[PDB]
């Protein structure tokens, strides 16, 4: 494990072993991922633990990393018998300890129910959703530890950057990873490979490999989820780059404000470190190779290669007009090489397997999977792994158990405020880096949110812009002030205040934004603009003449008193700046809106007759 | 290396960075709004779009290569061009009148030429930053972002006291936490000033304060610097000339001063003493390396930076500070009239003068600082034209100078003017004059009776800091803050750019040649004061010298 | 007198490419970045104050003002933007009277937008001291708010 493969095997072997006996034997996996903690798992982990050393009870308690039912409560999976218990709580812990850890016999009501037909399933590897996934990152579901190389290990972990470090040479990692057909999963979509021909190629003995953490969506959480439940595999892919491309050190840029991830990948560097995997020498073979968790202190606009390696080094996250491109001179002015968290992780499996067995997967110019974290009014939302070949509606549907009762389809964000909008024509489309090109959209970084008919996509506009015009970094021009200039007419829009000239001024606007903008940034600013008024322009012509056809907009929202359950008191005569009362004396009244200028004074002295 | 722009064949140089500066090399020109001083670069503006490939790119960022077809002006083109324009200008504080890049700002030239005559985007509300506790002044709300001042006070002076804050819409330049210019280490040398293309840095205007006191009943005394002679022509679209102070003298004589006076006086004065002092250092071998003290920016920028050394700081005040004390207290006395009706007026060409003439230790003496472009506001606003007055000399006593004191105006004059002193003290065996790097100059002279010594002459602020790092032999040092010496100073003529800098320069050094006096000692009215009004070390010390204390924040 | 900054930087050692780490750990320790500690970080680290404040008020996790005793973090990302999240902005603002940013005078609450929590099944969710408080609107933060001034009030 130290200086010697075979050694590595004996440990391995050893490991793998005591990972055998653990699964023979009775453990709790809590999934202590983002999602859960919010609901209530840590408190649920230690339930268990005070439980199980009250009773003084071989059995073993593991945290584990999210499941793919973040929706579904806190998740626990006993290992002999897989239950997958759901929505637990700590109110219940004794009853789960009591009846299965010792008896055995499965407690019914805290199974997970699945859409389709509600029925209890006893567990989620013979449930319709698990079935229409594809996992292929997404590997020991609810039965991996996420802070133990130890688990890693046991699980053929490593064992590709072994055999890389010893039996393939740099040249024949980067060939097969351009034979793979991997393209970058940070959105760009360009042929990894490439990217790596390119570092290496660049001359100086002096290389980095830099890790991007950011989700690159305000939305999306699958790259720290994916952090969160095997950093090592991130480790593994970035140590495997960095002998490929011929890299001395190594930077994990991770959000500060992840503090699970952080720690997560902190810890697991230091493991690797005390095992030899990181240091001045690994397994003999003189390459050296260290790695460091940079933490971002917060912004959007990081996720710019050029503005990431600013962070980087301790200056504003500024980018620059790309020539030179980072692969050429990045951190310090050195060839550096940046890919996504998903990227990386997809690396070692390349290595395991081969380059057709990963062609199999997916569509023929993008192989592989793909991880989603899917949100909005949705029976199952959470992160999940599909090819590259599945449908917006398969997702929709199949995998997320559709709408919840009182919702239906009207649109979905694939990118968040650099994505697209798609309508209800473009859900019967695979999902591949081509095909979306010309259907003008994009894969994205991840992120898929649906959209209900209760939504306005004038506001969804507006809030895309107003989260870009708060993320610009102010360089540049038609950023800077393009976006504040069409957030401003988006917030008339939504205000009954636009026109027709706005609408023109809009189009305009975007064009310019789109089309001169220095970084990616500004470039994908307009997009949701631009998408909307495609396949929305309907909502903005109804908003320009008075009227939205959602009823989320504000600024209307008619103020009616309802005679009904109006006690007529006859109080609202004169208490009111437009005196528009004209309400009977003795009886219920009537409010005329046709002189009120909709101040929200209507609520003062009523018995909640008014509604805003 | 031809390329194809519009349609035409154009040949431009092989060699080139990107397509905009071929193009400019060639005589076609871009618009753009990232080539705006010395101190620029490219990426911000995007207004320098073409169309190669079909395809719409910064030329600015553009590789030429043979063969290439750019567009430079397409309906597109203009449509993004003229829409950047607007958003620049619909949050940009738009009062030309009262600006003081008025007539000289590429932002209103291009809004005259794009004919934008309605803002069709809205003037949304900014956080402003108006400052006015410096002769600096600051107005954010004419800012463009273009970071020119960062890049000029970070890199080229070395303080770096405004950085851009903040992000996006909100971005601004500004001081750490917004403090007040006049409470952070800034030098007040107005190099920031000299660069900005707006009115965003500019200079407090003092000329109303000058008015009131020519209108008054009192004596208004002037005095005009070595630097402003040589470059004060100009705003006035004329070519150089010697006479120039001497036209300046009768045109300030024809608006009702009652003296002026030549600084150059005061140099003479400085440089004697000056020269007096690091001569009795050397035979006592004490505070050695003695540092200039006449440019203030230096002397704030060591008080900030180097309060051990204020030690080692010359004691002789600035020319300014000297010759206006002289006046005060010997002149005033032998005039017949009280100190308090003198209103002595001082003609500089630099902001930090203003700072100094301010200081709680000359507080008093020089009542109101103008520059050069405040000299020039007077002359035009009198529409008097300068290339037909007849010239005057200066007023007595205070009218002469040796060529020496007037080369006090450009980088390395004082120490010449040193140099010559002890020349004519003592003498001069031979000086071997070397360059180590761009603005920095070291000289190995020996004396006649041995104890040969090392001088340096640093101009430009920031070259200071390796120079002291890197070297301990040089026994006296010559800081001036702005480039090429006061020709380059803060409030001088716009643009205030390299090749400008070294055509003041030789105009001063033109004018140099043409005077008599060779030596402070051969100015007779020098050695006058001196036998008369400071014959023993109490009086020459409590009019000559000043004393230096340390700044720092807490 | 800032015995901890000292630990801090000695710890990274002054290096300027560690100058976000080194703000983030002052600000952890100080629940924000005072003048005066950035001041003295200047004169340590050799670098203008200038510097150093431009890179603080250019990142989102920095703050020159002072956090209150309780943190109120609503989230507004996609899901929990389309899910209320401006309603509970306006429950906020209607109970405490601050825009997100803000502090009271009293330094009692202050509000901040955050991005997605990674916790989208609760939308729109806020978090306050670090629980998450889900699935709500603007009578559940109302009372929410409440109870917190009135648990307060029992204890002063
Ligand atoms: C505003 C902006 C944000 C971005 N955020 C991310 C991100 O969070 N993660 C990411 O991998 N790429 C992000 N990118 C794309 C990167 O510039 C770059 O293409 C990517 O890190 C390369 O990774 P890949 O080769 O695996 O695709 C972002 C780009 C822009 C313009
Ligand atoms: S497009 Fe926006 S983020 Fe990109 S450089 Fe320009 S201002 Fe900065
Ligand atoms: S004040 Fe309200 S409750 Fe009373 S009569 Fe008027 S509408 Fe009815
Ligand atoms: S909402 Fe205001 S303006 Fe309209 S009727 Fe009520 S009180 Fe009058
Ligand atoms: S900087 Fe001054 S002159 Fe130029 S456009 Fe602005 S106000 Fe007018
Ligand atoms: S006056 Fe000089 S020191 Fe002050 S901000 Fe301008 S360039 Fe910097
Ligand atoms: S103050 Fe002047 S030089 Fe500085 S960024 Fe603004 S416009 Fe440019
Ligand atoms: S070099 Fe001359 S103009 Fe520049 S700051 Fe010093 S005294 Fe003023
Ligand atoms: S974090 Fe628990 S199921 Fe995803
Ligand atoms: S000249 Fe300004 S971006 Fe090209
Ligand atoms: S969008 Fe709010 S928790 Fe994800
Ligand atoms: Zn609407």
């Amino acid at each position: 494990m130290f200086k010697n493969a075979k050694e590595f095997v004996q440990y391995a072997n050893k490991l793998k072993t005591l990972r055998e006996k653990k699964l023979n034997g009775v453990s709790i996996y809590v999934c202590v991922g983002t999602g859960c903690t919010a609901k209530g798992a840590l408190k649920v982990y230690s339930a268990f633990e005070e439980e199980l050393k009250k009773r003084n009870l071989k059995v073993t308690l593991n945290r584990t990393g999210c499941c793919g039912r973040c929706s579904s409560g806190p998740l626990v999976k006993i290992m002999p018998y897989r239950f997958f218990y759901s929505n637990v709580a700590p109110e219940d812990v004794p009853e789960i300890v009591d009846r299965t850890v010792l008896k055995g016999e499965p407690i019914e009501r805290l199974f997970l129910t699945d859409p389709l037909t509600g029925e209890k399933v006893p567990r989620i590897e013979d449930t319709t959703l698990f079935k229409n996934q594809d996992f292929y990152i997404m590997e020991a579901i609810g039965e991996s530890e996420c802070d133990s190389i130890e688990d890693y290990i046991a699980r053929s972990g490593y064992e590709s950057l072994v055999k890389a470090l010893t039996s393939m040479t740099p040249e024949e990692i980067i060939e097969t990873v351009k034979a793979s057909g991997l393209r970058g999963r940070g959105g760009g979509g360009f042929p990894t490979g490439l990217k790596w021909e390119f570092t290496r190629k660049a001359q100086g003995d002096i290389k980095f490999v830099v890790c991007n953490g950011d989700e690159g969506d305000p939305g999306a959480f699958m790259n720290r989820t994916l952090l969160e439940r095997d950093p090592h595999l991130v480790l593994e892919g970035m140590i495997i780059a960095g002998y490929a491309v011929g890299a001395q050190k190594g930077y994990a840029y991770i959000r500060a404000e992840y503090p699970f991830a952080v720690k997560m990948f902190k810890k697991a560097i230091e493991d690797a470190r005390k095992l030899g995997l990181l240091g001045e020498n690994i397994l003999g073979t003189g390459f050296s190779f260290d790695l460091e968790v940079k933490e971002g202190a917060g912004a959007f606009v990081c996720g710019e290669e050029t503005a990431l390696l600013a962070s980087i080094e301790g200056k504003r996250g500024m980018p620059r007009p790309k020539p030179p491109f980072p692969a050429q001179s990045g951190l310090w002015g050195k060839p550096t090489l940046i890919n996504n968290v998903e990227t990386y992780a997809n690396i070692p499996r390349i290595l395991r397997d081969g380059v057709e067995n990963y062609r199999k997967r997916g569509t023929e110019n993008s192989p592989g999977t793909k991880m989603f974290s899917v949100a909005g009014p949705l029976k199952a939302t959470g992160i999940i792994e599909v090819e590259f070949g599945t449908t917006l509606r398969d997702i929709i549907y199949n995998i997320c158990g559709g709408f919840v009762e009182g919702e239906e389809f009207k649109a979905v964000q694939i990118g968040g405020p650099s994505g697209a909008c798609l309508s209800e024509d473009f859900i019967d489309m695979p999902l591949d880096y081509d095909t979306l090109k010309k259907a003008d959209a994009m894969v994205g970084s991840g992120g898929i949110v649906v959209i209900t008919k209760k939504t306005c996509m004038v506001e969804v506009a507006r809030f895309f812009l107003d989260f870009t015009k708060r993320e610009s970094c102010g360089k540049c021009v038609p950023c800077r002030e393009g976006t504040m200039q069409a957030y401003n007419i988006l917030e008339k829009f939504t205000h009954g205040k636009a026109t027709y000239e706005d609408l023109k001024t809009l189009e305009h606007l975007s064009k310019t934004i789109k089309t001169a903008s220095l970084c990616g940034l500004g470039k994908t600013a307009p997009n949701p603009i631009l998408s909307t008024l495609k396949l929305f322009r309907e909502e903005y012509i109804a908003h320009i003449e008075g009227e939205c056809p959602s009823g989320m907009c504000t600024a209307f929202k008619k103020y009616v008193i309802n005679p009904d359950i109006c006690k007529g008191c006859g109080l609202c005569a004169r208490s009111c700046p437009q005196n528009a009362i004209t309400g009977e004396r003795g009886k219920p009244y009537t409010i005329d809106q046709e002189k009120c200028v909709k101040c929200g004074l209507c609520a003062s002295k009523c018995p909640f007759k008014a509604i805003e | 290396m031809k390329i194809y722009v519009d349609g035409r064949e154009v040949i431009i140089n092989d060699n080139e960075r990107n397509l905009l500066e071929a193009l400019k090399n060639v005589g076609i020109e871009i618009p753009n709004l990232c080539y705006l001083s010395e101190a620029s670069i490219y990426g911000a503006c995007r207004m320098c779009l073409v169309e190669i490939n079909g395809q719409i790119t910064t030329s600015c960022t553009l590789k030429p290569y043979e063969g290439m077809k750019v567009k430079t002006n397409t309906p597109e083109i203009y449509e993004m061009r003229r829409n950047i324009l607007e958003l620049i200008l619909a949050t940009h504080n738009r009062d030309c009148t009262t600006c003081d890049r008025n007539g000289s700002c590429k932002l209103q030239k291009y809004a005259e030429d794009f004919g934008i005559r309605k803002i069709r985007f809205e003037a949304l509300k900014k956080e402003h930053v108006r400052d006015e506790s410096a002769p600096v002044v600051r107005d954010t709300s004419k800012c463009i972002l273009c970071g020119d001042c960062v890049r000029v006070c970070e890199e080229i002076q070395g303080v770096g006291v405004i950085e851009f804050a903040k992000r996006g819409f909100e971005s601004v330049v500004t001081t750490a936490f917004d403090t007040p210019l006049i409470e952070t280490e800034c030098v007040l040398c107005g190099q920031c000033v000299a660069y900005c293309p707006t009115g965003a840095l500019s200079i407090r205007n003092d000329i109303d304060k000058l008015i009131e006191a020519l209108e008054s009943d009192k004596i208004v005394i002037g005095m005009i610097a070595p630097a402003v002679r040589a470059a004060i022509q100009e705003e006035f679209g004329i070519d150089e000339d010697v006479a120039m102070a001497e036209k300046l003298v009768s045109f300030l004589k024809t608006i009702g001063f009652d003296k002026v006076f030549d600084v150059s006086f005061g140099a003479d004065l400085v440089a004697y003493e000056e020269a007096h002092e690091f001569y009795e250092r050397l035979k006592k071998g004490e505070r050695l390396p003695q540092f200039t003290s006449c440019c203030p920016a230096w002397v704030k920028h060591a008080e900030h930076t180097y309060p051990q050394y204020l030690q080692n700081l010359s004691s002789v005040k600035s020319p300014q500070q000297a010759l206006g004390t002289v006046i005060k207290k010997i002149y005033a006395r032998k005039l017949g009239v009280p100190e308090e009706k003198i209103f002595l007026v001082s003609f500089m060409p630099c902001t930090a003068k203003k700072f100094e003439a301010e200081r709680e230790e000359h507080e008093g003496i020089v009542d109101i600082v103008l520059t050069t472009r405040e000299l020039a506001q007077l002359i035009k606003m009198s529409r008097i034209d300068i290339n037909r007055v007849e010239p005057q000399p200066f007023d007595r006593p205070y009218g002469v100078s040796s060529q020496a004191g007037l080369g006090f105006g450009k980088a390395g004059g004082v120490f010449s003017c040193v140099l010559s002193v002890l020349n004519e003290e003592i003498g001069i065996e031979k000086v071997d004059v070397k360059s180590p790097e761009d603005g920095i100059r070291v000289a190995e002279v020996t004396l006649k009776d041995g104890t040969s010594f090392k001088g340096a002459v640093i101009y430009g602020l920031g070259k200071v800091k390796k120079f002291l790092e890197e070297r301990k032999d040089v026994e006296i040092i010559e800081v001036m803050a702005c480039n090429y010496g006061c020709v380059g100073g803060g409030g001088q003529p716009y643009p205030n750019d390299s090749r400008i800098r070294e055509h003041r320069a030789k105009v001063l050094r033109d004018t140099m040649g043409i005077k008599s006096l060779l030596t402070p000692v051969e100015n007779l009215f020098l050695m006058k004061l001196y036998e008369e009004d400071l014959k023993d070390e109490h009086t020459r010390h409590e009019i000559l010298h000043t004393t230096y204390r340390p700044r720092r924040r807490y | 007198h800032f015995e901890k900054v000292e630990e801090i930087l000695k710890k990274y050692g002054y290096k300027r490419e560690n100058l976000i780490k080194i703000l983030l750990e002052i600000q952890e320790i100080y629940r924000y970045l005072p003048e005066d500690v950035i001041n003295y970080v200047s004169t340590a680290m050799g670098i203008p104050p200038a510097k150093i404040y431009g890179v603080a008020t250019f990142y989102a996790q920095f703050s020159l003002k002072p956090k209150g005793k309780y943190t109120i973090m609503v989230c507004d990302g996609t899901a929990c933007h389309m899910a209320g999240s401006p309603e509970v902005l306006k429950a906020i603002e209607e109970e405490t009277g601050l825009t997100p940013g803000n502090v009271t005078e009293d330094l009692m609450f202050s509000l901040d937008q955050v991005g997605c929590l990674g916790a989208c099944a609760l939308a729109p969710v806020m978090v306050i001291n670090g629980e998450v408080y889900g699935n709500l609107t603007a009578d559940k933060v109302k009372e929410i708010l409440r109870k917190i001034k009135e648990k307060e009030r029992e204890s002063a």
